[PDB]
RNA sequence: UGUCCUACGCCGGCAGGCGCGGGUAACCCGUUGAACCCCAUUCGUGAUGGGGAUCGGGGAUUGCAAUUAUUCCCCAUGAACGAGGAAUUCCCAGUAAGUGCGGGUCAUAAGCUUGCGUUGAUUAAGUCCCUGCCCUUUGUACACACCGCCUCGCU
């Protein structure tokens, strides 16, 4: 957590391209999961941050709760004066909510994260088990998770995908732009459920007898037989 | 060069993903279309909406 | 804090799951942040709402006066929505401390993020 | 390193002008009077006498030409900057680091690369855990392959 000090949440806040982009991945993963238009929803945000991606839904009508470790990314997600709920802690110890709570979750640039051992006493595989345990046990049933992330390996998305598949989840990931270098994303979308002549010329050819060449006319009929 | 280190690290995730799914049913249960010709680029196309790729997680 | 938040809030502890919930409230600081009123949400997760936890974590807040039943309508009663719209979304916890019932420690809600950490 | 390096004298608070000599070089700059460092004063935990950008005015120099500031000097302002979360860069002794000084590019920049000297540290005499390279064995492992299991509903 200790990037995110006063200076870099300054920082963060003052950033267009990174505001623009965060908006647009937050739109794009809003649009990911179908939850029904004019039904106001309740979602889980991870890796809110300043709370963007919180800001664009309370945009849209749906209330959030938001999710994270850095006190300053909280301090001024409260000073951009946000209308949902922020709370303090990690998903790799597991999100405290009852079962059936969240109608959605969207994730935005927070599951890359887990994917290395920085403590002796940290491990990532089981960190991203426990918290993908965790999102399955908060989720509501029927519910559905987009997860952005930018993979800088395979390792990663093999350790996520087998994290993620062994505690419950169904889905895939889509990429957006894959082709692409600067519009390329991970979207991690989860949820709680003549033939015969030409082979016998070869074969004489290789017991190294004389052939005829090999033309048009190799296999065909001559005429009907009576 | 760089096209093919390109290559290269796709194919290695590509692969790493395929050894992946064996281990994934035993201890449990991408854009070819999209690809420009003339040069390194996204072209839009008419009968498929915008450009993605979906890899089903088992 | 919002109501409806430490309403639906559990323990991450791993011996006290599933059964940290509900969470004990205390509240030194309470303040009024004004929310757009949707109906739709309101009366779609009424039935979301463990309404005993609700009334334990309204009498621990001091609080009294709240309908006692599940309101379940077609957002036509216009009294009883909005006093629930003032108490889970409006009613703001911005200081205080959340007690875990099955393990005893304590969260300090402090302007207005309560912690979950090691 | 030097026919642009400059000693010395005068003027201007300074960038800089004037005059007179040495040097084609272990001879003159040059006993290369450098910077870090030491001593003494003030400041006192304060986005502050820290830090310097971005600005306004004036002067001078280099050039045919300085406007989008070539460059320097003086005054007026003190923005961000509170030791920086997850890719890693270099390194075992006069070494890293701090610190200044030369050559090349150059009618004038200061910014790149090469070296030079001064003060001078922590850890280690280990390993294949990762990365990269070079060997030996093997086609036993996975995969391919074997075999099994391999759509329904009327006339």
């Amino acid at each position: 957590e200790l990037f995110y000090d006063e200076t870099e949440a300054r920082k963060y806040v003052r950033n267009s391209r990174m505001i623009d982009i965060q908006t647009r991945m937050a739109g794009r993963a809003l649009e990911l999961l179908y939850l029904p238009e004019n039904k106001p929803c309740y979602l889980l945000d991870i890796g809110c941050g300043t709370g963007l991606s919180g800001s664009y839904l309370s945009d849209e009508g749906h209330y959030w709760v938001g999710l994270d470790i850095s006190p300053a990314m909280l301090d001024e997600a409260v000073d951009r004066e946000i209308e949902g709920d922020l709370l303090l802690g990690d998903m790799g110890q597991g999100i405290p909510f009852k079962p059936g709570t969240f109608d959605g979750c969207i994730s935005i640039s927070a599951v890359q994260w887990l994917c290395n051992a920085n403590k002796k006493s940290e491990n990532p595989a089981k960190r991203l088990y426990c918290f993908f345990a965790s999102l399955f046990s908060v989720l509501v049933r029927g519910s559905r998770a987009v997860l952005q992330l930018y993979p800088e390996n395979s390792e990663q998305l093999e350790l996520i995908t087998t994290q993620a598949t062994k505690a419950g989840f169904s889905g895939g990931m889509v990429v957006d732009y894959p082709n692409s270098a600067k519009a390329k994303k991970f979207y991690l979308c989860l949820f709680s459920g003549r033939a015969w002549v030409l082979e016998k010329k070869e074969r004489h050819r290789r017991q190294g007898r004389e052939v005829r060449p090999d033309t048009q006319y190799t296999g065909r009929k001559r005429k009907p037989r009576f | 060069r760089n096209k093919k280190h390109q290559k290269l690290k796709h194919q290695k995730e590509a692969e790493e993903e395929e050894l992946e799914i064996p281990p994934q049913y035993q201890a449990g249960g991408p854009g070819a279309e999209y690809k420009a010709k003339k040069a390194k680029g996204d072209v839009k196309k008419k009968g498929r909406p915008d450009p993605y790729a979906y890899i089903p997680l088992n | 804090m919002k109501l409806l938040t430490h309403n639906l809030l559990s323990s991450h502890v791993r011996g006290v799951g599933s059964r940290g919930f509900p969470l004990r409230l205390q509240a030194t600081e309470v303040r009024i942040c004004p929310v757009e009123f949707n109906p739709n949400f309101v009366a779609r997760m009424i039935p979301k709402v463990e309404w005993s936890a609700f009334l334990e974590a309204a009498d621990n807040l001091r609080l009294i006066q709240v309908p006692k039943g599940p309101v379940e309508g077609y957002e036509e009663n216009e009294e009883f929505l909005r006093t629930m719209h003032h108490l889970l979304l409006e009613v703001e916890v911005i200081e205080g401390t959340l007690q875990c019932p099955e393990s005893g420690r304590m969260f300090p809600i402090s302007r207005g993020i309560p912690n979950m950490l090691l």
